[PDB]
């Protein structure tokens, strides 16, 4: 994977270039928001259960989805579920943190939707989810890191639809 | 159900089915019968079985439907009322299969987590189950209301 | 009962291994439903690549006769 | 993924290597599995 | 003085092979690295 | 995989249904023949020696196949040939005892068709093999069970044709 | 062969082949004509050497050729006389290549299987081989004689 | 895998035929060349640090490939290059000794172009490498071995080509 | 870096992260503005170190810009600055990393193999990396300089 | 392990010398002795199972060990004490053909007293059964190599007496 | 020796020794009294082969006896040259022993590593034991000579 | 592990107690020796391979450990001793910067005596060795940190003998 810092060194040094004005201009930009970013992933980290919770609520669950004939009916299936949304919060937190959608690329995008087309999980629902907990983690954090936030989130988003 | 963990072992150890196995098939085979006549009285008493369980799981644990409580209000408490009616109906698929198999793939692997992301007292579904395996025996034989205990007290221990 | 049929390529990019590792890193393998989520996992924390998956074995509809 | 394991005796894990040139290669498997005939051990002989 | 045997073995690195199964390699060399999976996991010291 | 008394259940779990008349019917259809199977099922044990060397002999053997050129030349594909008999009647077995095809489908015909294509097996060899123990099988067990072990012969014959 | 063996054996470590693996293989190559010779010799007698061996193993175990023998018949006998046929072919196989793996894959390896699902006696098949072994070593010189008997006896204890 | 004298005997086996005369040539014929194989082997071995220090040095470093952005950039891939490199050289050399090009189809050409177009491997680097090593061994070995020797490169190449 | 060490061990044990971790994190960020100083003042004078390295190196080895030495040319000896040069930019990288495992994937796996394969000293190229480090401390102030040579060191430590 | 010329080149190493008359000549008693050593390996990989046979029938067979409560009682320790026999024939053989006991004293003899003591194992009918496969062996190997043969087979039974 | 890696392998397939095993042990064991005879002469000509080795090597390349060189010194070119001695004597050891196994657990496992501790060129050192094949190949018959060159290679190639 | 930092935080945790005032004087005492220790780390981690070849010409090599029956004897063996004095120091930097020896009990001392009394490597040399590294260490970190890094050498010498 990579981060801000780590992606302009790599985008450098695979043109054989020092660190110019562009490039410690970019570093700069990513440095004077390192602090919201750290209180995000704490608020995030604090209140996981929570926002996983109140997701499941206002996109899963009362639904065909929970009832006999669904994808997330059962307990097991409703455990597959729940733990991939908290995989998803955690890998978007970690996206967030590091500035970079290299880790989502790399550790969660890949073949997972061959994979939920394999299994018959709902990608539209899935979507949805995601699109909650994004609506959750923005009310929770608040206007210095939403933007960051949510930008990550639609980012999963985009690449399972 | 028996016959899946039967052929299931045989199939494992790569060999045909011992004359154990095909000892105990036979006897749930002998016994089918009266399974399905305990799974059809429970399936007709379904309903008036769910509401007592609620009912003494109510008396036993008010905090449930106090303020403080999950089941707090008459939408989470039908919710509560429904979750026993599925798992009379996962009971009586126990009961008529022979085995807990059935029952376990359906609601008891994944619950501890379940009621842990809705905040949902595990030992009070216990209490409730308990309850509902009561009024059940209530209305069996000694033997019927044995059998079914059986898998009533595995759905208990299930939720531990 | 369930067994995926997985296909990756896992790079080294580590220690540069100098006897064979063909097999070990471009393979195809039956994996079983209990252990495919952490194999694929450790693919992809191992910078692989997941080219192609299939379920094989089990039925999609699924919630019986599954979790033996 | 692809290559059949076999005896190592590590030498990182401060000793390891002498718990592993015990446990492989100087202590053998004792303990028969079945508990159905038990040797009496006291024909240790076969004179004829 | 103290010999090549006298350290570390000479013998535990000779013993000690790796197996591939070469999936179009042959069904004695694949037996032979079936066997030596054997012997590795369920002890059978004999090999077979 | 799943019996007839597994695939009622998960039919009716997958509506969130109470077994009714016609589920109760399926299942006391199945009750009434549980000792004839056993029967048969212990006869083929019994027999699983003879019933493969007999169909080896009618379908098999002195033929072209086992001499050079022939896919069953040579001891080790001989032996890989009689081993796939004795798994087909093993799983065969297993078929008739729970009343269902589902372990068939699952543990033996997924992707048999291909693997012998890959490795040059005849198919319609192997049909015959199988028949001819189907029909050694049908003499063993008698009318109770003739033909409850015969459709699931035909069931993997059909699979691999 | 020898050539494979040593390949495999250095290709397992990873490494060239050392100069103890190089001498075997100028051994072989040298031997090589000897071995050809060996081979055309047993070839060119093959016709005699099955008839006398079965006539060998016939008289030491009648009881195949009894009504209750695996090679009870006319055509019986001939499937005999045409698995020894196979047996010495192979046998010259062996000796051409030098070692004796082809040999594993060809007819060794489930036979077992092979003479149980047939019902045929594996040591009636280890006296017919040790009958063409004799038949073999009459007609050729002593080291060639006992360069065959090698490989033969590796035949007699390989279907053991 | 397979020397000429077990592809000879399979052959022959694959029709249950006694070797003949014609397969007896063949036979002499490796016979006649097993000394020059040994002795060109050898030679091998002691340069192959050597002829690898050549090969690189007329075809791959000083250009765009070792450059930044180049394929064999970094010291990571630099070693996987020249490693790769001897891989090839030593099962040249198993072929050359083996006298058949199967050991190179069983152990490095399957799979191995699909390997290097996932991971962005250049083919025709490759392939120049290889024929550079060829061009360094024909010198060494000398008129004897060289065509031998020059045989199972051109395989190799022809192959990942 | 310092948050993808982090991140991975916590991806390991699949957990959220810990508050050693966290306040690593916070401390790492503290010091991010010294670290963009350092590898800014290296990077704007980053030739003068190339070639006092360069000459240093020389001065205490000249057997390498010797006959029978590895840097006869100039192109030749071009190519050792040029890889004076790439590690004094893995230097800088790593400065703003915060640990070295970019410098790691770019020259420090595999670079004995590396030099190896071209016979090159190994001591005299972490000589030269040593008289680099020098050259750069010269134009650093008093914790600046320490800062750059503690990765200076590591590459020094990292290429024996 | 160490066979006889690996056993002197060693001797010499560890006294930093080169290797003087006295050396080659044991080397030269080691080669001249060859051709025994593999005739009897041969005859005994050949007559392997006929040795273990006639060894239980004449020293363990038909006694109160194979009746109940005794050692070899049950089919189980029937087939463990056959595979032990045979595992000592084997490595008997292989000290025999490298002429040295060093491959008997590591894989074979250490800890073997105390397992065996510890499961109960008769020692003096192993050493019984020992001696009966000497016996067996110095008959089948003839003049040649039934002394050399008969060396290791006393040496285990020492070792494990 | 041959033994050792002859048994190694039939210790390893938990069988009894093939064909091919005995008869290269019979390649060997007759060559036993000619590779005495090899190795006899290079302990003849000890003190005077490593004499002209050294200075074929030092006039191939000299810098290594250069002040900057690692055999700088009267006693560090002894030193040298007791290495070049040993090895030798490893090479006398491998040519009676008939295999390579001597040589390698005495000399070439672990050189590199401990070699790079000293800091002493391994290339040159290779050319140095190159200069000993030459020396030694200069004083036996052609195919003698052939003989003990290839454990001269194996040295060569195992010491790169 | 434990440094000096966790070990106070540990024995007070036993009681169950806050911070106290001689609490926050042990923690005040290594915090103010917190440069020096980081310092003389670096420097040794600087001078490692410089430290550990100093310290063998010093106490192993020109001696009969270095010749024919020495344990330090043969590249393998060489190979070992160095690696072992590596693992020394990097274990010693680990004790000077934790400020405990608790790591060099945990992670060095326990099973090394009896594992060379096994070996046969020789304990008194591999002190000597011990104690001129922690010499050339000492003489390289200078007097701010000589007694604090000379401190855990003697504890590994003293854990040896
Ligand atoms: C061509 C000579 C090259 C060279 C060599 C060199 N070696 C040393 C020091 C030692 N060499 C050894 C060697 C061995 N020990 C073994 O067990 C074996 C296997 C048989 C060998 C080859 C050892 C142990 C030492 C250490 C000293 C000792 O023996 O007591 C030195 C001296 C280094 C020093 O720091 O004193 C040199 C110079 N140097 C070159 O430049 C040549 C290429
Ligand atoms: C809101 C939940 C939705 C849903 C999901 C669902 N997912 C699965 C199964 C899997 N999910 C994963 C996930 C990951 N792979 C990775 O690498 C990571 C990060 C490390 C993740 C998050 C994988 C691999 C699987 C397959 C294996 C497994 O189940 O663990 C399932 C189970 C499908 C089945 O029953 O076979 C479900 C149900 N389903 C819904 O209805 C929601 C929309
Ligand atoms: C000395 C003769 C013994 C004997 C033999 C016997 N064999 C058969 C039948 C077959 N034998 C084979 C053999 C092989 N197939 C292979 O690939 C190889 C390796 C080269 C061998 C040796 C086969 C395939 C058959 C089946 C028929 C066919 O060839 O198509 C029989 C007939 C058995 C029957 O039931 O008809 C016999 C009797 N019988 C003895 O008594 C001798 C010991
Ligand atoms: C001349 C070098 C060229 C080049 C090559 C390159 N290869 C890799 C990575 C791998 N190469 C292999 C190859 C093999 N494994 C085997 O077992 C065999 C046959 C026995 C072969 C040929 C494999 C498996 C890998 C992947 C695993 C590994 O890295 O060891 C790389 C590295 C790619 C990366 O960074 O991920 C390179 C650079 N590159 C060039 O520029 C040359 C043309
Ligand atoms: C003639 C045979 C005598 C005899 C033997 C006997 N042995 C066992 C069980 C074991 N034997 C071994 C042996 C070895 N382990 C090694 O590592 C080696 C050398 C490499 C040897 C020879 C072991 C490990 C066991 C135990 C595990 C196993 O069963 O494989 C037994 C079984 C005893 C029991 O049931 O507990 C028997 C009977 N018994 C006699 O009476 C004969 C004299
Ligand atoms: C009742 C005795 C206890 C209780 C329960 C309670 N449950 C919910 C909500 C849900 N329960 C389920 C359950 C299942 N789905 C399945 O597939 C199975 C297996 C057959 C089960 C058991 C689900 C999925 C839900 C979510 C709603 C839905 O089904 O659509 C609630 C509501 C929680 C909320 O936040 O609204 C409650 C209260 N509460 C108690 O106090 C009892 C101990
Ligand atoms: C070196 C100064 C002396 C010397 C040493 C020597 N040691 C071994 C072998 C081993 N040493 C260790 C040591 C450790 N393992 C650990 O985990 C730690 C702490 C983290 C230590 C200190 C072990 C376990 C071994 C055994 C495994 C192995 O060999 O690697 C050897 C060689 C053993 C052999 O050849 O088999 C040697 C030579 N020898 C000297 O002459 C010095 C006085
Ligand atoms: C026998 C009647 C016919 C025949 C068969 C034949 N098969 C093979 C090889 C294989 N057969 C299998 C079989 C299975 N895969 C599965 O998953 C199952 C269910 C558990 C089965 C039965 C497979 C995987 C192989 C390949 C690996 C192996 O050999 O075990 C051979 C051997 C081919 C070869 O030599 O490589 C043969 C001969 N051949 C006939 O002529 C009959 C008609
Ligand atoms: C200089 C102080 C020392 C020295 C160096 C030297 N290097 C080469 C050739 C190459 N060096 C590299 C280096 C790298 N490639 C990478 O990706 C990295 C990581 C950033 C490095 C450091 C490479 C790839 C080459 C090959 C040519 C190319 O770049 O395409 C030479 C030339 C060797 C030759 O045979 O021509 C030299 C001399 N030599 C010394 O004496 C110094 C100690
Ligand atoms: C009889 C129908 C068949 C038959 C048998 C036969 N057996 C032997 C000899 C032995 N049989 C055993 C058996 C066992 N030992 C056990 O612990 C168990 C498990 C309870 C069994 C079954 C043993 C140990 C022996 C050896 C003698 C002894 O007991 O001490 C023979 C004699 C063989 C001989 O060479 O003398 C025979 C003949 N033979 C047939 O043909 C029938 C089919």
């Amino acid at each position: 994977m990579q981060d801000a810092i780590t992606a302009v060194i790599n985008n450098y040094d695979v043109q054989g270039k020092y660190l110019d004005g562009a490039a410690l201009d970019k570093l700069k930009a990513y440095f004077t928001t390192g602090a919201v970013r750290v209180r995000a992933a704490a608020v995030i980290s604090s209140n996981a259960t929570t926002i996983i919770k109140e997701a499941a609520a206002k996109a899963l669950i009362y639904s065909d989805l929970t009832r006999p004939g669904g994808n997330m009916y059962t307990t097991r299936r409703y455990a597959a579920c729940i733990r991939d949304m908290d995989y998803f919060l955690r890998y978007a937190t970690y996206a967030m943190l590091a500035g970079d959608p290299s880790i989502l690329d790399e550790r969660v995008l890949n073949g997972l939707k061959e994979t939920y087309n394999s299994l018959g999980v709902p990608i539209a629902a899935t979507v949805g989810g995601i699109q909650a907990m994004k609506e959750v983690v923005g009310g929770l954090v608040g206007p210095d890191a939403a933007k960051e936030a949510s930008i990550y989130f639609d980012y999963l988003s985009s690449g399972l639809s | 159900s028996v016959l899946t963990k039967a052929i299931v072992n045989a199939d494992a150890e790569a060999r045909y089915l011992s004359p154990g196995e095909l000892d105990r098939i036979k006897s749930f085979v002998a016994s089918g019968e009266r399974r399905l006549r305990i799974a059809q009285t429970l399936t007709e008493a379904r309903e008036r079985i769910v509401k007592q369980a609620g009912d003494q799981l109510f008396q036993i644990r008010p905090d449930v439907v106090s303020p403080g409580g999950n089941a707090y209000g008459e939408k989470m408490t039908a919710l509560c009322l429904r979750d026993l009616d599925y798992y009379l109906r996962l009971v009586t698929y126990g009961i008529v299969a022979g085995d807990v198999t059935p029952i376990e793939e359906i609601g008891i692997i994944g619950v501890k987590e379940m009621y842990n992301s809705l905040q949902t007292p595990i030992p009070a579904v216990a209490e409730g189950v308990r309850a509902m395996k009561n009024v059940a025996t209530s209305l069996l034989s000694g033997d019927d209301a044995a059998e079914a205990g059986f898998y009533f007290d595995y759905l208990v221990g299930a939720m531990q | 009962s369930r067994y995926f049929k997985v296909t990756a390529c896992i790079p080294s990019l580590k220690r540069v291994r100098t006897g064979r590792e063909l097999q070990n890193t471009f393979f195809t393998k039956l994996v079983p439903y209990e252990n495919w989520f952490t194999e694929q996992q450790r693919i992809q924390k191992a910078g692989g690549k997941v080219l192609s998956v299939k379920l094989f074995t089990g039925v999609q509809g699924a919630n019986t006769g599954v979790g033996a | 993924e692809d290559i059949v394991p076999y005896r190592r005796y590590p030498t990182l894990p401060a000793g390891n290597y002498r718990a592993s040139v015990r446990v492989n290669d100087e202590e053998l498997i004792s303990q028969s599995w079945s508990s159905l005939s038990p040797t009496y051990t006291g024909y240790q002989y076969v004179t004829r | 003085g103290q010999s090549v045997e006298v350290g570390v073995g000479t013998l535990r690195r000779q013993l000690e092979h790796i197996y591939r199964i070469a999936p179009d390699a042959t069904r004695s060399e694949k037996d032979v690295a079936i066997n030596a999976i054997y012997r590795q996991v369920l002890d059978v010291f004999a090999g077979i």
